Parts: C-alpha cells; structure tokens; sequence
RNA sequence: CCCGCAGAAGAAGCACCGGCUAACUCCGUGCCAGCAGCCGCGGUAAUACGGAGGGUGCAAGCGUUAAUCGGAAUUACUGGGCGUAAAGCGCACGCAGGCGGUUUGUUAAGUCAGAUGUGAAAUCCCCGGGCUCAACCUGGGAACUGCAUCUGAUACUGGCAAG
RNA sequence: UAGCUAGUAGGUGGGGUAACGGCUCACCUAGGCGACGAUCCCUAGCUGGUCUGAGAGGAUGACCAGCCACACUGGAACUGA
C-alpha cells in the first residue's frame, strides 16, 4: 500500500560570488509490495522539502516487476553506469541478503527472498537505478511462453 | 587476460609487506632504550611527543612512542614494544607498553587503566 | 602377528573401545587393518554397548589372527546373550 | 588385453633403445583450457626395429636400466 | 581470419535482432544447420532455409513479437580458444530454465533439457535467453 | 554469567515491559517506563538500522536472561536447523527450562524460576535437572519436588500465573504442581511484539 | 552422585560513549598536556584530551598487539581492464606455440555414458544414542567433487584418407 | 639461474643383491637431460585435515591418525627375519 523509504540524503554545494550555496538531495524509493517499485531523486534547500519532492517523483514513474511467489524470477544482472549489480532468487526463509540501497529497493518492491551483491561503484543513486533496471527487465515464464510461441508447460 | 596468456604466465598474488616488521610476527618484543627524546608532530598538530629509539632483542633499531602523561624512562631502560603507529610522528611504527618491565604504569589514571598498566584503585 | 584387540577412545573416565584387527607391533590407537566392532563399558541399560561383527572375526581367526583376552571375553558374552 | 601406451619415437640413437613421447591432451586445472602435455619415456626395443618419427605401442615392465622400464609391443605407422 | 563460424552465426543473429532485420544469411554448414534446427524447434527463430549447391547459404528468418526481439541474449560458450564440456549433472540452466542451452551430445545437437532427459553431456555451444 | 543489575532500568531502556517484576504492581507505578534510563532519558535520538536491530536483540536477550555467547550459539543452532531461523531461535529460547518453569508458573519472574532451577527444586521426568539452559522436549513432565512444594513463593507464583495469560503449549496441574510440556510453541503462538527478523539480520551481517 | 547443616552468607570486572559504531553531560586544561583503527581532535564555552556523574557493549572475563582468510570484482578461471584515469611493443617479418573455411569416410585421442576397483580411520554434514544440559563422547548414513581399468556413444574438437 | 652430464645414456659380458637395475667392473656404441624450465640459487618435512570463503579460491600442516627423515657432529659396518 505504497511503502516508501528514503535511502540516502546528501548535501551538495554550489559556489557563487558570495560564497557557497548548500542544498540537499534525497533519494527515496516507494513501492506497493506486489511488484511495483519506483525511485525518486528530489533536491531542495532543506531536507524535508527535498524528501517531499523525491517522494512525489518516486510515486510517479513507477514500474511493474514480474515476481514469482515473493522472489525473483531468475538470476538477473543489471548495470547503470558504475553500478553493476547481481541478484539471485533464493529459497523461502532466506530473507533479503542485499546491501543498503539495494535492500531498500528490493523490500519496497516486495521481494521477500533474494541474494544480492552490488559490484562496481556502490553510489546509492546509481545502484538503485541499476537494481530497478534489472528488476524491470526480468521476465516471467508466461512472458517467455508468449515470446517463443509455446505453452508455459512446454517450457517449464 | 587471454586464457593462453594466463596459462603461460599466471596471476601474481599481491605480496603485502608488513607495517610492523621489527616485531617479526611477534605480538610484543623486548628492547633497551638507546635514546629518549621529544619530537614535533606533522602539519595539522603541535606537541612535544615522547619517543625512544630502542634496540630490540632481535637486532632491529626502531623508534617507539611512549603513551600516557609522563614516564620514568631513560637510557638503558628495558621495555616491551607493541604494534601501532603515531600517524603523526613520521616513521614511528611501535608503541611502548605502559605497565611492563622498566616502564611504569601511568600515575593517577582512573580510566583505560588496562591500556596504561594502572592497577585498580580502592 | 595380526591380532584383534581393543583400541581406547572416548573421554577421560568414559572409555569407549573400538574392536580393531591390527598388526600387533602397531600402537594401540594407531594403524589397523580392519575395525570389526565396538565395546562401551559404561553403557547404560536400554543401550546396546557391545557389537562384534562375528563373521569378520571368524574370518580373521581363520587367517591366523590372535585375539586379545578382553576381546575373547566379549565374544563369549555376545554368544551367551544371543 | 594388457595395459599399453602409444607414442611417437622422439629418438632411436642409443642401441636397443628408443625415446617415445607420449603426449596427453589434459585440461588445465584452473583456466580450463586443454593443454598438450608430453611424457618422454626410454623404451627398450630389441633388434633396433624402430625408426625416428615412428608411432609405437609400449608396455611397462621390470626395469632394464637406470632409465628404461618400458618395452615395445608393436610398431604402427612406421612410414618415412 | 574467420576462426569461429558458430560464433559468427550467433553474432549475426544478435545484430539482426538489434537492427530489426527480417532475415540473416550466412555460409551454411551442417553444424550451423543443426543449431538452427534446434533454435526453430524451441521457437527463437521463425525459420531456416538452406539454398545453393556449390557454396550453400543458410537464410534464417528472425522472430519478433511485440516490436522487440525474441532472442533477448545469445552468447557463445564453448569457443576455439577455450572449449567447454559438461557432464549430465553439470549441465547449465539458462535464465533459470526459461532460456535454452544448445548442447552437442553423442546423439546429435540438442537443447540442455533434451540432453538431460537423454542422460548425457557434451560440448556446451551457447546459451540463448 | 547473569545480569545482577536493575531490571526496570533494562525495561525502560527497551521501552516495553520485559516482565522483570512479578506484575503485582504496575510498571508505571514502579518507574517512569516511558522515559529511558539516565541523565539523557528525556530524548529520543533517531535510531540507525544497526541500532534498531541491536535494540530488538537486546530486548529478547533481556526478556529471557541470556548472555551474548549463549544467545549467539542459540542463533547458530537455529540457523542450522531446518525452517525459519528467527522462528527456530524463538522456539529454542522458549524451550529453555527456566522459561518453561516460568510459563507453568513455578516462579513469579524468570529470575525466580532460574533461582529455583539452580537450587534444585524442579524435576524433569522425575529426575532433578539443575541447568537453566536445559532444553525441555515435547511430552516432558516438569514438577516441583516436595521440599520446594512447601514454598510460599511457589504458591504465590502459581496465583500470579493464574492471573497471567496461560500458554497453549503447556498443561499444568496446580495441586500436583506438575506440568507437561506437550510441544514446542509455534511463531503464531508466541508474542507478536518480538521482531525475530531483526535479530536474524543482525547475526547475518 | 546422593543426604544433612548453617547463613545472603564467600564470589564483578573490562572496554567504550565525534562519525563509521550501540551509548552525553559538567568540570579541569588551553595546538599545552595529551588522544587516534581511518577521518580527525586540542590555540580559554573540548559530547574526541584528563577526572567525575550518567549511559552502551561484553562478562569471569574484557581490551590491546601479532597473525590468516573475508570484505577486496584490489591478480578478476568463476570474475577486471588498456583513447584521456596505471596499461597497445615505434613499425614490420617470422621459428616454436595458440587458433583453423567446407564435404564424406575412418579412428576414437579429447569429450560423454555405464559398470568395477579404490578414495584408511578420525574430521565436516544428516538422523539417532550417552554423560543432569552443553561442550565432549558415540551408532549408522551421506560425502571424500579424485584416480585407474573395462565396455559403449561419435555430435563437436583432434588424428588419418580423399574431396 | 640456459645450457647440464663421462658411470654420464644405452649395449655385451663378468661380479654383486633377498630381489630388478651402472648397483659395480671391463670393453663397445655416443649417447642422455633441457624453454612442457634441465642445471644452479633460496625456502620447506608430506598427507588426511585445519582456518576462512556462497563457491571457485586463499592461507596453513600445533593437537589426533597415515607416510618419511633424524638421534651430539662426520663416516662405517656387525649382529639379526
Ligand atoms: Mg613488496
Ligand atoms: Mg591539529
Ligand atoms: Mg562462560
Ligand atoms: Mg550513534
Ligand atoms: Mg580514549
Ligand atoms: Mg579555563
Ligand atoms: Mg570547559
Ligand atoms: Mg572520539
Ligand atoms: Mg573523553
Ligand atoms: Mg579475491
Ligand atoms: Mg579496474
Ligand atoms: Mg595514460
Ligand atoms: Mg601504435
Ligand atoms: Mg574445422
Ligand atoms: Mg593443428
Ligand atoms: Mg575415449
Ligand atoms: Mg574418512
Ligand atoms: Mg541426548
Ligand atoms: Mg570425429
Ligand atoms: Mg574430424
Ligand atoms: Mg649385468
Ligand atoms: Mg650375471
Ligand atoms: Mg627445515
Ligand atoms: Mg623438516
Ligand atoms: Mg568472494
Ligand atoms: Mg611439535
Ligand atoms: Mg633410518
Ligand atoms: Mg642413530
Ligand atoms: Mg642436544
Ligand atoms: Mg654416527
Ligand atoms: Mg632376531
Ligand atoms: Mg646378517
């Protein structure tokens, strides 16, 4: 029912004639726990405002994910520029074995049993982007059946 | 990278040298204070840091920090040294152990006594 | 020669003997040809405690293997019980 | 049926004796590539029947010299 | 030099799918034809057609479903620089069993599932997802 | 090997009532249960992920009275055992003999129950068991021995237990002062406030 | 191991509390004295030094030092890279080596399948059993991914013969 | 560290061993090993295992068990299955 959680809040600076201008960026992630997950990156002069902006962004532009019984559909890799991510379905009771950002994104998405690792850069925004991309691309057996022109029973 | 290349010449493990080689993979070692002096810290710090250049039982001539406020050390003072650098004395890689052979425990300490060789007050 | 004897195993004050075929020269718990049973002298009631593979023992004896006195006693006990 | 190995005759100079490479096409422990490995063997051959480059079948036997514990059983592909 | 024709074929298929080409043509071989046949059976391509006598050309008709390519990924596995052979217990499951793995067995080129059913391993040619 | 300090102090730190007092008198009357212990209690800093996990683990440990090495062993055993790890851990903790004695009601607190067990008041299957960590098994009768059967503390404890919520996984006879541990409780059977998942994550960092 | 006796009686410390990292205040000092795993702290309002109060974590132990693996995809077989971050020989020729278009036959070396033999016991793991519990001991299994031999399959790779 | 080796490599015949064998000796042949690392240098007892790691690996070889070598240092044989 739209569970949301803020991964990282980071202070960034701009320089002007006067001096430095600080502002805050908030990376949040929302999801319905049934497949839908979406991340948002808001910027404002103060943290709460930034978070609100991020939340609105995340709530819009969500994406559907094919989940098989609260777990992944197959082992999937994902990249986004520096962040290359691996995530593998695991037996019921394994829990989310996943990094920071990754854990958040998976949890809001609704995966209950995963084995993840973040290779490459572990920059939260890029890592979240990578995970969402991987989750999105991951197809289900009904999808493969549709593509190949067979029944799901012939493929298994 | 090419499998042939690897077969020809395999991958070298990165041999990491130790940062405390006078210990020689010993947890502590005994030595005699050749010389006891104070020295200036690095560029974000000001102090007169107490240090002793010590000849170890195994031949090495190292430099060792002397932690705690005040010490009863001088030349020909048998001490135990341990691992640990003073980040801000350049080239000092070893601490003296307060509360060992010639080295006394710190006077009037009530906290971290185990670290400074001080017995429990009444 | 080859002999059939107890090898002491377990804990202090709680011995458990493994019945082993072994060249007599070898140390008690050392090199052995075949392990042909066990014996548990502190075994409680409602526990087996002894078990000798009698066929193997017979085979080794036929081959010409001597038997420890304790092992002989164990064999006798097994025969009576069975 | 007896255990026997085939190999190309790397040399045949020492009298009554030949050297027989027994190349085996093993897989590399780590990298998984298949590497050609070689096994030189001093083989006894009475009558000096073997030539160089000759394929030859050999069996193991009681040691006949310091280095020579194999005997030839039959020559094959003995062309020049 | 051309050193891997199967690899070339796989690459051609991948590039055709990328570029939305209807068909992809290449010099025909018996191994290539067998691989193609397996692909058709599993439904990753629409059709294949060998044409010519002296130097025959294989023409594969590629498969699309919703504007996008059916063969999502297609990688060579065994290759001349590094051959890969697996035993029946070691046969890989591509994309957790959704994709197929073309395996060259003693009883002809077949998918991994078929090979497993038969009970024999072989040269793992490629994964297809 | 035991915590010998203030108990309401522990409860205040956790937030909940850990049942470290008999429950005759309300915890709100015995202490400022809402405010955390010490000079800086009137402040709730925002707790990290690690912090929340640690707090939950501490809560559970305090509830049962298990020190860390033993608790860790319990977790490992649970992980090894088949099924859900947190659930297994909870089951093992429940299985402990002091805990069962407390549940039956032969002690107002677990501290009291532990004292009785140590002092040899409790027989498991007609055999005096002395170890508080003793895992009780299903179908195990656990009884007060007669010398401790005259204890006024035991009878008072029984009365308090009667007030408390009775466990489904035990069957206890107040006159005989004997209870049969019929089965190890299920997670739906144990309390919902415990978030075993946090503990599992913490010991699987 | 059991029974009895007396009486809370004989029995709690160690580290830490700026971030990483659970836990904050006051006083003292004033770039000094000192701290420090990293980043850093102290130049007169120090949650970072030293004492105190309060708290956090372990507990008959607790810290420090040394050492190994992990994290470290930071030697990358699994599993990296080389325009500008470290990295394309200044350019070629060419022996060894590595790789080899396409068809048929043959072989069966690689490869694959089945069996047989072995892979000591202990150890690891699974279900049990015995010490009041645990550690510990222990019964039976599983495993020991290997190696060898024999019998097959022949798609692919290798050899041989013709194209 | 790129060349090393004259009992060196092989043969015939004697001797020797409980036993095959340059083990040894006489003669004959001129071989043999080596870039799939000979030779030379440094370090090291080996294994079941142990620690770590998801695994592949990495490190390691106290305790327990199998094998080996040594017994103040350097040689030698005798007795004996
Ligand atoms: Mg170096
Ligand atoms: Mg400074
Ligand atoms: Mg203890
Ligand atoms: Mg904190
Ligand atoms: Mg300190
Ligand atoms: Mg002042
Ligand atoms: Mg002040
Ligand atoms: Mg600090
Ligand atoms: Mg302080
Ligand atoms: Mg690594
Ligand atoms: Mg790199
Ligand atoms: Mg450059
Ligand atoms: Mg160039
Ligand atoms: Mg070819
Ligand atoms: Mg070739
Ligand atoms: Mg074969
Ligand atoms: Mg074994
Ligand atoms: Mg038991
Ligand atoms: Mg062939
Ligand atoms: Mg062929
Ligand atoms: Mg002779
Ligand atoms: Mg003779
Ligand atoms: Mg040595
Ligand atoms: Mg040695
Ligand atoms: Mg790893
Ligand atoms: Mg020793
Ligand atoms: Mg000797
Ligand atoms: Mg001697
Ligand atoms: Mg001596
Ligand atoms: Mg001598
Ligand atoms: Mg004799
Ligand atoms: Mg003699």
């Amino acid at each position: 029912e739209l569970q949301e959680k803020l991964i990282a809040v980071n202070r960034v600076s701009k320089t002007v004639k006067g001096g430095r201008i600080f502002s805050f960026t908030a990376l949040t992630v929302v999801g319905d726990g049934n497949g839908r997950v979406g991340f948002g990156y808001g910027k404002a002069r103060e943290v709460p405002a930034a978070i609100q902006k991020a939340m609105e962004k995340a709530r819009r532009n969500m994406i559907n994910v094919a989940l098989n019984n609260g777990t992944l559909q197959h082992p999937v890799k994902g990249v986004h520029t520096g962040s290359r991510v691996f995530m593998q379905p695991a037996s019921e009771g394994t829990g989310i074995i996943a990094g920071g950002a990754m854990r958040a994104v998976l949890e809001v998405a609704g995966v209950h049993n995963v084995l993840a690792k973040a290779y490459g850069s572990t920059n939260p925004i890029n890592v979240v982007r990578a995970t969402i991309d991987g989750l999105e691309n991951m197809n289900s057996p009904a999808m493969v059946a549709a593509k190949r022109g067979k029944s799901v029973e012939e493929i298994l | 990278a090419t499998v042939n290349q690897l077969v020809r010449k395999p991958r070298a493990r990165k041999v990491a040298k130790s940062n405390v080689p006078a210990l020689e993979a010993c947890p502590q070692k005994r030595g005699v204070c050749t010389r006891v002096y104070t020295t200036t810290p690095k560029k974000p710090n000001s102090a007169l840091r107490k240090v002793c250049r010590v000849r170890l039982t195994n031949g090495f001539e190292v430099t060792s920090y002397i932690g705690g406020e005040g010490h009863n050390l001088q030349e020909h003072s048998v001490i135990l040294i341990r691992g640990g650098r003073v980040k801000d004395l350049p080239g000092v890689r070893y601490h003296t152990v307060r509360g060992a052979l010639d080295c006394s425990g710190v006077k009037d300490r009530k906290q971290a006594r185990s670290k400074y060789g001080v017995k429990r007050p009444k | 020669m080859v002999t059939i004897r107890l090898a002491r195993h377990g804990a202090k004050k709680r011995p458990f003997y493994q019945v082993v075929v072994a060249d007599s020269r070898n140390a008690r718990n050392g090199r052995f040809i075949e392990r042909v049973g066990f014996f548990n002298p502190i075994a409680s009631e409602k526990e087996e405690g002894t078990r000798l593979d009698l066929d193997r023992i017979a085979h080794w004896v036929g081959q010409g293997a001597t038997i420890s006195d304790r092992v002989a006693a164990l064999i006798k006990e097994v025969n009576k019980a069975a | 049926k007896i255990r026997t190995l085939q190999g190309r005759v790397v040399s045949d100079k020492m009298e009554k004796s030949i050297v027989v490479a027994i190349e085996r096409f093993v897989k590399h422990p780590i990298y998984g590539k298949f590497i050609k490995r070689t096994t030189k063997l001093h083989v006894h051959d009475e009558n000096n029947e073997c030539g160089i480059g000759d394929v030859v079948e050999i069996r193991e036997c009681r040691p006949l010299s310091k280095t020579k514990s194999w005997t030839l059983v039959r020559v094959v592909e003995k062309a020049v | 030099s051309m050193q891997d024709p199967i690899a070339d074929m796989l690459t051609r298929i991948r590039n055709g799918q990328a570029a939305n080409k209807a068909a992809v043509t290449m010099p025909s071989s018996k191994l290539k034809v067998a691989i193609a046949n397996v692909l058709k059976e599993e439904g990753f391509i629409e059709d294949f057609k060998v044409e010519g006598d002296t130097k025959p050309e294989l023409e594969l008709t590629l498969k699309y479903f919703q504007g996008k390519a059916v063969v999502e990924s297609i990688q060579r596995v065994s290759r001349p620089g590094l051959r890969i052979y697996k035993r029946k217990d070691e046969l890989p499951k591509v994309m957790a069993g959704l994709g197929i793995a073309v395996v060259s067995t003693s009883k002809g080129v077949m998918t991994d599932r078929a090979a497993r059913q038969a009970g024999l391993g072989g040269e793992i040619i490629c994964y297809v997802a | 090997a035991r915590y010998l300090g203030p108990k309401l102090k522990l409860s205040r730190r956790e937030g909940t009532d850990l049942f470290l007092k008999s429950g005759v008198r309300a915890i709100d009357t015995k202490c400022k249960i809402e405010q955390a212990p010490g000079q800086h209690g009137a402040r709730k800093p925002r707790l990290s992920d690690y912090g929340v996990q640690l707090r939950e683990k501490q809560k559970v440990r305090r509830i049962y009275g298990v020190l860390e090495r033993q608790f860790r062993n319990y977790y490992k055993e649970a992980a090894r055992l088949k099924g859900n790890t947190g659930e297994n851990l909870l089951a093992l903790l429940e299985g402990r003999l002091d805990n069962v004695v407390y549940r039956m009601g032969f002690g107002a607190t677990r501290a009291e129950a532990r004292q009785l067990v140590s002092h040899k008041a409790i027989m498991v299957n007609g055999r005096v068991v002395n170890i508080a960590s003793y895992q009780v098994s299903p179908n195990d009768v656990v009884s007060i021995r007669e010398k401790a059967k005259k204890q006024s503390r035991v009878k008072a404890a029984l009365e308090l237990a009667e007030q408390r919520e009775k466990p489904t996984w035990l069957e206890v006879d107040a006159g005989k002062m004997e209870g049969t541990f019929k089965r190890k409780p299920e997670r739906s059977d144990l309390s919902a406030d415990i978030n075993e998942h946090l503990i599992v994550e913490l010991y699987s960092k």
